[PDB]
């Protein structure tokens, strides 16, 4: 399936994925085309920030879905 | 029974308990030479039960040559008599005497002996005794640029802290069952293999809160290891572990017996081979002195040198010294030996009081044990240095003069400077140049400025103050008293009560810095610092800026075209907590003294600075509607403070004062709990109050209990004070007033158009007119640390305490409270002492006009564990501009008052650069993306001119200078650095 | 100082950040408008905000004093137009820049941090009932922000 990674910046990026991808395959496509480490990216859907070692299908996410992108704040 | 009053800052770096054993300690000095002298001006300075000199040997002209109690008059009179009079004026509580003769079974009578200018046979005979006597030892030397330390304390030392540090704590994420402890997420514990921790608030292993410290076996900066815990449980969630520091034993051997082996410490590292050179110098010295009636070698004389070479030859020999033994360096030992430099007397008057007070208070790490120290580099190079030249000329000077000769006194005698500060540092510094000669020559001029005023607790560290001149300004004091010690300095100092800054630049301009010769910094806040270090900068001057903290010093030396600036290097940063953190989850007593420190400010200090400019500013309510964050906010305080809760006496700020006691300390942690409740979870599920955020819990007001008291007179005083009204202390009128006090009720409030101006005007019209109040003011409440009669610390440290037992922390006493809240910067007399020595032995090096930056020495110091370094200064970074060698610190563009049209014309033209930004001061005179109408307006003007029209200011007429900022980018448009531009008025 | 706010300056010129603008006041370097645009997967969608930026005279060794001004609802943002960060109390590097201070910022707004809350009872809100917190949001960047 399709979904869409809104960054910081405005910036919208389409990736190809399936249900049961793991979150840190998808940290790994966001590596790949940003640059960005995945220590440094806090993916979010629908208020749930995505955490390694799960999957897609584990947060419920479907055909184009839409994540966020920010960085690893806490404070 | 401390003087609280006079040990203030001291007792920062010591203590209590460190004073109150330091207080039952006699110490006697014998040797009154300028070292001797130094040193007892220390010890009375820090607070020992009394001191006791020996120095029968009539006073000599040369003597004066590091000692400042005495004068012309004195000689031939013994340096002990004339010199305990001055000595005893010091402390009030210190007495000192003196002895005529010295008996072996005397030295019982004493604590510590510190030994100077004495035979080596008797300082043998003197430790024989002492040693087994269980007497700390201190032996010193000091010749020319040489100078050794010796300590004995005992073969049974114990020292309660090693290092001076707090123990460290910290909080723990989680623990494991085979004693693996992890702190919390990117938290460093800062242990080190075999330290001792113990744990406490541990959950899920009570065994670990038992208290019984713990080996720390370090495994990575965020974890360690404790060993096993299988017993005591399986995994541990929460707590804190905090550092517990063991007493240490330190065994030292006996003069005699480390004669044969000594045990060095090490000052530097880049010379390694000398300490073993000077160990045999000083006794070849000590040797000769004995072969020759105590008759040390001539200065620069060759026949005397060779005969101590000889002994040092022999020396050698003897002791079977498997080192090469440096000719050159012996020879000048030699030659210098008859030197007395006030720069070394000081720095080792300051070493040797610091292990004074180490043996007396057993706290910190002494010296373990020899301590040989040498300052070579400064011998000037710039003049003919030789036996005719360094011979006495039977004056004062004439222990300098058999060191650098008469043309460098004379060079000396000739210097302007500018000692910036008149602290502790600025009188040593003025002692120091005093007692070297500076500007006592024809063309000599000496000028320091200070604003700030003589204090009680300014006499602890500053030995040219006296209590009779409490209240008076630092400089003329200062003047005053070194004109007295050197005579020939009178109308050769001029002391201003000028504060140094931008402000000051129509006194200390161009034609008063066109005559100096060097900058000498004794400030204590870094926006003076950098705004003299941009001064100098700009004028080309050398600069010498020197820093304390406790027991650590700091010197750096800046020199024109050489060396980097002191600004271009800010490493000390400061700490301000997140505000989460301080408004409503505190969990240190740091917290809740800063949370009281803004409780205070915005109760007795910002709404009376708005009553105040209400009254004043004709528009004040405009202004702030328009202009103000909180433009209600402010209305809400000036109705308040006006009409709504304006007393009429003294029971009413009691009133006030008690609610605003509930409002603070029962309501808000009321309304937290019902937003927060103490089983409410967080997001992940964990429980909220767990880990930082500790579970509050509300007060409830009982004026039996000594803190609600305390915090009560503490506001009410507060508040009669900011209405001018009569306040009492008797607790029946409070016990009286708070009984008949009913509680408002309160609960917690769930929650659930353009009115809101409307609003605002009404409370903004109910305010009196403000013709119909004339000649009303409200008093604000200046925060003031050093005065015990404001109640300002007891009000803080009320509102702390409360706070830290609303949740659950450890309260603190007043010291630590005044300490923290007013940012007492602690400091002591030995550190000031090695400080203006390391810069006065810079001095030297300045004067010479040396040209390597190698031969330059910054230096840090930190007296707690007798650590030295020294280091060669950063050189000032080049950069390549239009194929050019440029420094990026030291270099600029010297233009005339030119049109802006024609600057940018000879940047492009000149430089081949194309100007982007050109800025003066605080305003951006160009910038490439203003609008053209506004750069067409601006260009065809003078510089001088743009300046007053965007500055609305006329330039002053004592201004003849501009400083501009200029960046600007190249033909391809990449940004390159260009240095800054001085334009000439 | 001067030089180091003008390279940031030039910076957010030459690069355009496309949801905010930094400029002085008048013709002062320490005293800057900032302006943020309200992100669109947010409740304060269509909404611009101002920002005061007040340079320390130690800049970049002290953190700028960054202030809101216009009204906003949010958990980690007070009444006065304090915002709660900690790049701007005790993570102040000499290495960080207001470009980055805005990033944050407007990451913070993409989401909020109900556990570290500034106020607690619009936090308390938020976690209990995310409707009512919706609805306050969009109000207040109605109110305010737009406008
Ligand atoms: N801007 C300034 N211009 C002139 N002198 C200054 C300036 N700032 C500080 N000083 C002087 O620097 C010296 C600082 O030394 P020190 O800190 O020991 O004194 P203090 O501030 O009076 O004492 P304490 O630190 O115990 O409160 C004081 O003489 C102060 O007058
Ligand atoms: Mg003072
Ligand atoms: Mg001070």
């Amino acid at each position: 399936m399709q979904i869409f990674v809104k960054t910081l910046t405005g910036k919208t990026i389409t990736l190809e994925v399936e249900s049961s991808d793991t979150i840190d395959n998808v940290k790994s496509k966001i590596q790949d085309k940003e640059g960005i480490p995945p220590d440094q990216q806090r993916l979010i859907f629908a208020g749930k920030q995505l955490e390694d070692g799960r999957t897609l299908s584990d947060y419920n996410i479907q055909k184009e879905s839409t994540l966020h992108l920010v960085l690893r704040l806490r404070g | 029974t401390i003087d609280e009053g006079l040990y203030s800052r001291q007792l920062y770096v010591l203590g209590h308990e460190a004073m109150k054993q330091m207080s039952q300690s006699n110490v006697l000095i014998i040797g009154c030479k300028g070292l001797g002298v130094e040193i007892a001006k220390n010890v009375c300075l820090a607070g020992v039960k009394s001191v006791t000199l020996y120095d029968p040997q009539p006073t000599r002209i040369e003597d004066l040559s590091s000692q400042y109690f005495l004068t012309e008059d004195d000689i031939g009179v013994p340096r002990a008599k004339v010199t305990v009079s001055k000595l005893a004026e010091l402390n009030q509580y210190v007495p000192v005497s003196v002895v005529d003769e010295l008996s072996t079974e005397y030295l019982k009578n004493f604590k510590c002996v510190v030994v100077t200018e004495t035979s080596l046979t008797k300082q043998l005979e003197i430790n024989d005794f002492t040693h087994k006597n269980h007497i700390a030892y201190i032996a010193a030397d000091s010749r020319g640029l040489f100078g050794s330390i010796f300590c004995d304390f005992g073969e049974n030392f114990i020292c309660t802290d090693t290092d001076g540090n707090e123990p460290l704590t910290g909080m723990i994420a989680s623990i494991t069952d085979d004693g693996v402890v992890t702190m919390l997420e990117e938290t460093r514990h800062g242990l080190e293999n075999g330290d001792f921790v113990k744990f406490t608030e541990v959950k899920g292993m009570p065994g670990l809160n038992d208290g019984t410290p713990r080996k720390v076996e370090v495994k990575g900066p965020y974890t360690f290891s404790i060993g096993s815990v299988k017993d005591l449980g399986s995994a541990g969630y929460n707590g804190v572990f905090t550092q517990v520091k063991v007493p240490t034993k330190i065994s030292f051997k006996s003069l005699r017996e480390s004669l044969k082996d000594p045990e060095y410490v090490y000052p530097d590292f880049g010379k390694m081979m000398r300490p073993p050179q000077y160990h045999i110098a000083f006794q070849a010295l000590s040797a000769f002195a004995d072969a020759h009636e105590g008759s040390l070698p001539r200065p620069r004389n060759d026949i005397d040198a060779a005969e101590f070479f000889e002994f040092c030859k022999k020396i050698a020999s003897t002791l079977q010294f498997d080192v090469e033994l440096d000719e050159k360096l012996i020879k000048e030992i030699s030659y210098q030996a008859r030197g007395d430099l006030v720069a070394m007397s000081a720095f080792l008057g300051g070493a040797v009081a610091q292990e004074v007070l180490k043996a007396t208070t057993s706290k910190f790490y002494p010296l373990k044990q020899y301590f040989y120290f040498d300052s070579l580099e400064s011998l000037p190079s710039s003049v003919t240095i030789s036996e005719e030249t360094c011979k006495p000329r039977g004056c004062r000077y004439d222990g300098q003069i058999a060191v650098f000769g008469s043309e460098f006194q004379e060079k000396i005698a000739s210097l302007s400077t500018f000692l910036v500060g008149a602290g502790a540092i600025g009188c040593e510094m003025l002692k120091n140049w005093a007692m070297m000669g500076v500007a006592t020559g024809e063309s000599g001029h000496i000028s320091v400025t200070d604003m700030d005023s003589i204090e009680k607790s300014n006499l602890n560290r500053q030995f040219l103050f006296r209590p009779r001149d409490v209240g008076k300004l630092k400089s003329e004091c200062a003047s005053t008293a070194v004109s007295i010690m050197n005579p020939s300095l009178t109308g050769k100092i001029t002391s201003y009560q000028e504060r140094v800054g931008p402000e000051s630049e129509g006194i200390f301009g161009d034609e008063f810095f066109e005559k100096l010769s060097l900058v000498t910094n004794a400030l204590d806040n870094v926006e003076a610092r950098m705004y003299v270090d941009r001064r100098c900068v700009f004028f080309e001057k050398p600069l010498l800026e020197s820093g304390t903290l406790g027991t650590k010093g700091n010197t750096q030396v800046v020199v024109p075209h050489l060396t980097e600036s002191y600004g271009s290097s800010q490493d000390p940063p400061e700490k301000s907590f997140p505000i989460c953190t301080l408004k409503n989850f505190p969990n240190r007593i740091e917290h809740t003294i800063a949370w009281a420190r803004d409780l205070f400010e915005g109760l007795f200090k910002q709404p009376i600075d708005n009553v105040n400019m209400y009254l004043s500013s004709p528009n004040f309510l405009e202004t702030s509607l328009k202009t103000s964050s909180n433009p209600r906010e402010v209305l809400e305080n000036i109705r308040d403070y006006l009409v709504t809760e304006k007393p009429l006496s003294f029971e009413e700020c009691i009133m006030w004062a008690r609610l605003q006691f509930d409002k603070f300390f029962n309501n808000n942690i009321q309304q937290l709990l019902f937003n927060f409740p103490k089983d409410s979870v967080t997001s992940t599920g964990q429980p909220f109050w767990s880990g930082p955020k500790r579970a509050p819990t509300p007060l409830s007001f009982d004026i039996h209990n000594r803190e609600h008291f305390d915090f009560i007179v503490a506001a009410a005083s507060l508040y009669a004070f900011n209405y001018g009204l009569k306040s009492e202390t008797d607790p029946a009128i409070y016990e009286r007033v708070l009984a008949g006090y009913n509680p408002p009720p309160f609960a917690p409030k769930s929650g659930i158009a353009n009115k809101d101006k409307q609003e605002l005007k009404s409370i903004a019209d109910s305010l009196p007119p403000p013709s119909s109040l004339v000649g009303f003011r409200l008093t604000p409440a200046e925060f003031e640390k050093d005065d015990d009669s404001n109640h300002h610390i007891d009000f803080i440290t009320a509102a702390s305490n409360l706070r830290a037992m609303n949740y659950d922390i450890t309260p603190a006493d007043r010291f630590k409270t005044k300490f923290v809240a007013g940012k007492i910067v602690p400091a002591m007399c030995t550190s000031t002492a090695v400080v203006s020595g390391l810069v006065c032995l810079e001095l030297v090096k300045l004067v010479d006009g040396k040209k390597k930056i190698e031969e330059y020495k910054n230096g840090f110091f930190n007296l707690a564990i007798g650590l030295f370094t020294f280091s060669d200064p950063i050189a000032s970074p080049k950069m390549k501009v239009n194929g050019k060698e440029i420094d990026k610190i030291w270099d600029r563009y010297n233009l005339p008052d030119c049109t802006l049209q024609e600057l940018i014309d000879y940047f492009q033209k000149e430089e081949g650069l194309e100007v982007t930004m050109l800025s003066s001061g605080v305003s951006l005179l160009y910038a490439n993306f203003q609008p053209p109408k506004k750069l067409a307006e601006r260009l065809p003007l003078k510089i001088s001119e743009l300046v007053e029209q965007i500055t609305k200011k006329k330039l002053e007429p004592f201004r003849k200078h501009l400083v501009l900022e200029i960046c600007c980018d190249d033909a391809n448009g990449e940004d390159v650095e260009v240095p800054f531009i001085c334009i000439k008025l | 100082a001067l030089k180091r706010i003008n390279r940031e300056l030039a910076d957010l010129g030459k690069d355009p950040p496309s949801s905010s603008s930094a400029g002085p006041v008048g013709d002062d370097l320490f005293h800057w408008q900032a302006t943020i645009m309200g992100p669109a997967d947010s409740p304060y969608a269509g909404g611009v905000f101002f920002l005061s930026i007040h340079f320390p005279t130690d800049y970049p060794f002290k953190p700028p004093k960054v202030n809101f001004t216009t009204r906003i609802y949010h958990p980690n943002i007070n009444s006065n137009g304090s915002i709660c960060l900690d790049i701007l109390r005790d993570q102040w590097s000499p290495a960080l820049t207001i470009s980055k201070v805005l990033l944050s910022i407007s990451s913070l707004l993409t989401d909020p941090n109900p556990d570290d809350p500034l106020v607690p009872e619009i936090a308390h809100v938020y976690k209990t009932d995310r409707s009512r917190y919706e609805l306050s949001a969009r109000e207040w960047t109605r109110k305010y922000a737009i406008g």
